[PDB]
RNA sequence: AAAUUGAAGAGUUUGAUCAUGGCUCAGAUUGAACGCUGGCGGCAGGCCUAACACAUGCAAGUCGAACGGUAACAGGAAGAAGCUUGCUUCUUUGCUGACGAGUGGCGGACGGGUGAGUAAUGUCUGGGAAACUGCCUGAUGGAGGGGGAUAACUACUGGAAACGGUAGCUAAUACCGCAUAACGUCGCAAGACCAAAGAGGGGGACCUUCGGGCCUCUUGCCAUCGGAUGUGCCCAGAUGGGAUUAGCUAGUAGGUGGGGUAACGGCUCACCUAGGCGACGAUCCCUAGCUGGUCUGAGAGGAUGACCAGCCACACUGGAACUGAGACACGGUCCAGACUCCUACGGGAGGCAGCAGUGGGGAAUAUUGCACAAUGGGCGCAAGCCUGAUGCAGCCAUGCCGCGUGUAUGAAGAAGGCCUUCGGGUUGUAAAGUACUUUCAGCGGGGAGGAAGGGAGUAAAGUUAAUACCUUUGCUCAUUGACGUUACCCGCAGAAGAAGCACCGGCUAACUCCGUGCCAGCAGCCGCGGUAAUACGGAGGGUGCAAGCGUUAAUCGGAAUUACUGGGC
RNA sequence: GGCCCCUUAGCUCAGUGGUUAGAGCAGGCGACUCAUAAUCGCUUGGUCGCUGGUUCAAGUCCAGCAGGGGCCACCA
């Protein structure tokens, strides 16, 4: 129930990186990001209304790694509640533990925090969870496990994720290794090159 | 029957109706005898009939046979028609 | 309901063969009844072997028939097998399961076509060894022509490799003796006295994965499928889970159940001759042929190539060569498959009585495994025997 | 505070146009079935068809504290061999615990199954008066004295069996009179009439044939009037189709009198009157269990009644009553029928639409499993016994949900496929190579909760003549789990054991090469194929879903295409 | 498990042992057409279900098997 193949094909049909590889290198050097995957890759297409809805459905989907039927379930969710779907549903992808943890510096990528998350290595307030769908709420404490912290791999994660912007709703000590939340996310907080008016048109047709 | 508690239930059973059917009998015999008595014309025949008829409707009532108002009624319609002829 | 089956003495499967009308089901019940009579509770009569209508009717054998007797050293299970020469394959799948036969010629005639087909077919597929009873003694009263009989026995069962002039030979009559005569009671018991001590204990092999040749399906009201063989290796125990493998498409199933001449067991083990019942299978679904094993350690396949010798004369056989595209019969276990054939590059014409490495596709897949031994026949004629080489 | 946020179109009639009007597509849902494929877990669901026919084992018993008793078992006693002088053997004893059969009480009308019949004798909503009601509960009363039988048992005897018969004997909370009777019944009154049963524990003093009397406590017994629960009856409105069914009705509509019922009533009879229903659809024919609810829809509506709960009806087919507080009675009785059996030929036996299971029908649907540990039910003062209800386990990708099948780096942009303007492009960071991790599966070690109670002793307070018995309240002491190798936790080795299906002309996301040549074939609708096919068949590349993916069947939406909201001649 | 029937070209059917197994309807190639139908000129075809025997000689006679149809049993 995980895609397990090539992942700059993604990136590439896409037409925009979606912070899919580590970050060590530009993506420049490691794929043609201009074009599309396969022997037809040069050509252009018209896309209509559908296409561009559904490619960006895609987009969002690719970006946090979730597959159809629970996004969809997300959708129902978000339309449940009192708000604006939109809003709801990008706050709704943003609390799911995995990506928090990846969010917060301990893994490279979403697949890292992924595999960090299933394989017993993260406590929730003094708790082992190793569900990656697992809403986190507000004053949460999120940490590293005593026996997992002389991997490499988490300290190379926490050198690479400096030289990033820094979010604005969690708080990070690297020394002790915790992280907790404030709030929610609000959408100024997120990158506004996600129309999510698209989504909604699309699954409220 | 093939379950060792219903064999005994109808052995009681038949046993019981073979007991209530003479009791009922007795009883109807009486009652018609006062109606006769009532048919012929006479009222002296027709009170002491009926006089020898109250105990055995009120003890026969009494041990579950019949109900109270089923006697009630035996005793109010033969009064009626007793103290209505001359 | 049902009592049980308690095992007290070691157990040994024999029958009976020869031409017809030479007094084969008649020996049978006679053996049963004396013996019951002395000790044991078999008593089991004439009609109740042949019981079908038509056998009734025409008064003939034409299916095989168990039945069970014991010695105070021994219990035997005993197959009788028809005589006729269209009804050959039930006795193949009836001789394919004998320690040990006992042959029944009558004085009167000799031996006759039938007594010869039935000794090769016993040579071609295995029978280890044979007792003659000879039968009929109340009708010839000579003491010079019954010496003719036993040396043309003799030297028939000689020329195919069965030790001639040292079985045992065991006059009688199995009328008299069923009657009751006192005097010819005595055979029977000789008789039961060379088959305790001519036949050995033979080996049984019970470590090894647990296999059963199927050879006739019932339909038990109430119950379902059962399914009855002789149980080559291992064991079965109730509760297990077993495989239907052959030339259908294999299938999964369970046992519920194992019986041995009606009476409740709980696991057969190597050299009985068990029923099986099985948990949700039609009747249909399964067949005489198939193999009932452990799952995952046999497998089904249909061309290989094999070791083979062809009969000749003075042997049945054939008087004319074969070339490419014959298709005979090949006979497995209790099973007939017709397949084609291969010869190696070259040596197209073949000798009726020499050796070849042929290769051989058949028209339904068998399970199969390496040294497994078969026999090859066509038109009610046996032509040779090989043994599985290599399977592709 | 919140209990609401609600409505989309596209293809196809023409040389092109506008309108009208049908067909088809994009969504959601299912007791599904078939084809290809298939790792684990949690929670659910599983003969829709033949209310067809059924082998075998289980699904209803319990009370000795109502009774006479002793077939079995264990204790006690008295005679009794032997020696470890009574260690050990035997026999007679209901004396004790207990208890097969028998009389008696209660339960078997509950619990479990199925939807054949039934368009209203049923169901839903709202009302009414002419009635009964075991077990539970409140009040006021009583609870005296007699009798004749019988089962079991003994003797004889019939029959293949099922099962009987004749003669003796005995007990009771079994059965029947007498006495007493009121707020009970009948009657205007005066008056007349009706019932009952004993057992169990302990004991100071007093008489004991010395069995008991006597005191005390517990539980049962009869009558009457209440409570609560259940059941019977009446009325109004609503609850499919057909007018190519328009007239129907003789106990039929009403009245009087006798009877009947727990109770009103043509409920039933004798007589008198001539009425009663119907276009607001009577009568007849077809189909059908009803509801809370379920699917769809912006709503109004449309379709439907599988699982869970309330009501109804049925129990091989057709009738009938008996017993009882309650039945015209799923594992009761009687009679008739068709089938399947046993028999000594005279006669007997049976009913899976209970839980498993078989054959048959079908496109299609499961184990002849474990336990009464928990909840609930029957009998018992209790201990306890019974429970295919129920609690669990097995099978099935049938549905919903969760997780895994690795992770980072890696240009030689390697080999090999495919395309090529012969320069190169693409698969593609993909693979190999390098460095890490161990969820789930495998192996070993620990380990919650589902358990409340019941038993033994002791202490105090009640009761009383009584520190005895009994009841209530505390404490102490040993125990009660089918699931089960439970959930979960700790350790070990190793990337090691784990990805498929549909599609790529437009509708509709995704393009090229070869083979064939109106042939072979495809198709939901328009439509492709006649020698240069993005539409057929294979290959390379791509798109969509994912332990599932497609197809078929069925309903609503789009459909304002039955138009009340909301259409026309 | 036993017994009894059928199998000739693409389709519907003849052919009773003497050696290229035939008829009709269909089909193939050339001229015309972008391609057909029609008109003109030439025409090719079978595993006689398969394997094995008897006969100088087998579609034909004798057996076994494959596929399909129809009757009858047996019940650990
Ligand atoms: N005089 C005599 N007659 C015998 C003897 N054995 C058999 N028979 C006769 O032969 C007849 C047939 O014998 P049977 O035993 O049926 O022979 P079979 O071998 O079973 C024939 P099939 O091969 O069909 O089974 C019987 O009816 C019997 O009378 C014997 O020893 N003596
Ligand atoms: C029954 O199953 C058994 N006695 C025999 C018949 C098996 C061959
Ligand atoms: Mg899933
Ligand atoms: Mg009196
Ligand atoms: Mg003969
Ligand atoms: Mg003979
Ligand atoms: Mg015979
Ligand atoms: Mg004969
Ligand atoms: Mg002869
Ligand atoms: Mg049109
Ligand atoms: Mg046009
Ligand atoms: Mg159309
Ligand atoms: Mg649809
Ligand atoms: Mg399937
Ligand atoms: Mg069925
Ligand atoms: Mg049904
Ligand atoms: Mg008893
Ligand atoms: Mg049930
Ligand atoms: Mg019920
Ligand atoms: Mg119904
Ligand atoms: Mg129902
Ligand atoms: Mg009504
Ligand atoms: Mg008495
Ligand atoms: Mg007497
Ligand atoms: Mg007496
Ligand atoms: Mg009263
Ligand atoms: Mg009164
Ligand atoms: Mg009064
Ligand atoms: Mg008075
Ligand atoms: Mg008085
Ligand atoms: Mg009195
Ligand atoms: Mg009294
Ligand atoms: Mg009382
Ligand atoms: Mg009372
Ligand atoms: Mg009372
Ligand atoms: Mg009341
Ligand atoms: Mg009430
Ligand atoms: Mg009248
Ligand atoms: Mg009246
Ligand atoms: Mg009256
Ligand atoms: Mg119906
Ligand atoms: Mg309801
Ligand atoms: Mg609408
Ligand atoms: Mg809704
Ligand atoms: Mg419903
Ligand atoms: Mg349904
Ligand atoms: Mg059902
Ligand atoms: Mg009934
Ligand atoms: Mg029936
Ligand atoms: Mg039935
Ligand atoms: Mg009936
Ligand atoms: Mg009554
Ligand atoms: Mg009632
Ligand atoms: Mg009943
Ligand atoms: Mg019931
Ligand atoms: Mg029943
Ligand atoms: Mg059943
Ligand atoms: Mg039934
Ligand atoms: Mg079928
Ligand atoms: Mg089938
Ligand atoms: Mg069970
Ligand atoms: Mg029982
Ligand atoms: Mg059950
Ligand atoms: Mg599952
Ligand atoms: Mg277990
Ligand atoms: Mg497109
Ligand atoms: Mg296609
Ligand atoms: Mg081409
Ligand atoms: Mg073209
Ligand atoms: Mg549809
Ligand atoms: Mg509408
Ligand atoms: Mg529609
Ligand atoms: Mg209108
Ligand atoms: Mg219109
Ligand atoms: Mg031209």
């Amino acid at each position: 129930a995980r895609y397990l193949g090539p992942k700059l094909k993604l990136s590439r049909r896409e037409g925009t990186d979606l912070f899919l590889k580590s970050g060590v290198r530009a993506i420049d050097t490691k794929c043609k990001i201009e074009q599309a995957p396969g022997q037809h890759g040069a050509r252009k297409p018209r896309l209509s209304d559908y296409g561009v809805q559904l490619r960006e459905k895609q987009k969002v989907r690719r970006i946090y790694g979730v597959l159809e039927r629970q996004f969809r379930n997300y959708y129902k969710e978000a339309a449940r509640l009192k708000g604006n779907t939109g809003e709801n549903l990008l706050a709704l992808l943003e609390g799911r533990l995995d990506n928090v943890v990846y969010r917060m510096g301990f893994g490279a990528t979403r697949a890292e925090a992924r595999q960090l998350v299933s394989h017993k290595a993260i406590m929730v307030n003094g708790r082992v969870v190793n569900i990656a769908s697992y809403q986190v709420s507000p004053n949460d404490v999120v940490s590293i496990r005593e026996k997992a912290k002389k991997q490499s791999r988490v300290k190379a994660a926490l050198e690479l994720a400096e030289q990033r912007e820094k979010p604005t709703w969690l708080e990070v000590d690297a020394g002790k290794m915790e992280g907790t939340f404030k709030r929610k996310p609000e959408r100024s907080d997120l990158s506004a090159d996600i129309n999510e008016h698209l989504i909604v048109e699309l699954y409220s047709k | 029957a093939n379950i060792k508690s219903a064999k005994k239930r109808a052995i009681q059973s038949e046993k019981a109706r073979k007991h209530n059917a003479s009791r009922r009998s007795m009883m109807r015999t009486f009652i018609k005898k006062v109606y006769a008595a009532i048919e012929a014309g006479d009222k002296a025949a027709a009170q002491k009939a009926f006089n020898e008829m109250q105990p055995i409707v009120d003890r026969q009532a009494a041990k579950g046979l019949i109900h109270k108002n089923k006697a009630a009624r035996h005793k109010a319609n033969l009064t009626a028609q007793i103290n209505k002829l001359a | 309901s049902k009592e049980k089956f308690e095992r007290t003495k070691p157990h040994v499967n024999v029958g009976t063969i020869g031409h017809v009308d030479h007094g084969k089901t008649t020996l049978t019940a006679a053996i049963t009844t004396v013996l019951a009579k002395t000790y044991g509770g078999a008593a089991r009569a004439f009609d109740q072997i042949d019981n079908a209508p038509e056998e009734k009717a025409r008064g003939i054998t034409i299916n095989t028939s168990h039945v069970e007797y014991d010695t105070p050293t021994r219990h035997y299970a005993h197959v009788d097998c028809p005589g006729h020469a269209d009804y050959v394959k039930n006795m193949i799948t009836g001789a394919a399961q004998m320690d040990g036969a006992i042959l029944v010629v009558a004085a009167t005639d000799g031996p006759m076509p039938q007594t010869r087909e039935h000794i090769l077919l016993g040579r071609q597929v295995g029978v280890p060894y044979i007792i003659v009873f000879l039968n009929k003694c109340d009708m010839v009263d000579d003491e010079e022509l019954l010496e003719l009989v036993e040396m043309e026995v003799r030297e028939l069962l000689s020329q195919y490799d069965f030790p001639g002039d040292d079985t045992p030979i065991v006059r009688g009559s199995a009328l008299k003796a069923l009657e009751g005569d006192a005097e010819w009671e005595a055979k029977i018991l000789e008789l039961a006295g060379f088959l305790d001590s001519y036949i050995p204990e033979p080996e049984r092999a019970i470590d090894k994965p647990f296999l059963l040749p199927i050879e006739d399906v019932f339909s038990i009201s109430g119950r379902g499928t059962v399914v009855t063989g002789r149980v080559e290796r291992g064991i079965i125990k109730v509760g297990e889970e077993v495989e239907i493998v052959g030339i259908k498409e294999t299938q999964k199933s369970t046992c519920t159940g194992v019986e041995m001449f009606r009476k409740l067991l709980d696991e057969g083990r190597a050299g009985e001759n068990v029923g099986v019942l099985l948990r949700g299978i039609k009747r249909e679904e399964i067949e005489r042929g198939q193999v009932l094993a452990k799952p995952g350690t046999i497998k089904p396949h249909t061309k290989f190539e094999s070791e083979v010798y062809i009969l000749s004369k003075d042997e049945g056989g054939r008087h004319t060569p074969f070339f490419k595209g014959y298709r005979p019969q090949f006979y497995f276990r209790t099973t007939d498959v017709t397949g084609t054939i291969e010869l190696p590059e070259g040596v197209e014409m073949v000798m009726p009585g020499d050796n070849i490495k042929m290769v051989v596709t058949l028209i339904h897949p068998i399970a199969m495994d390496d040294g497994l031994r078969f026999a090859i026949r066509e038109g009610g004629r046996t032509v040779g025997a090989g043994v599985v080489a290599k399977v592709l």
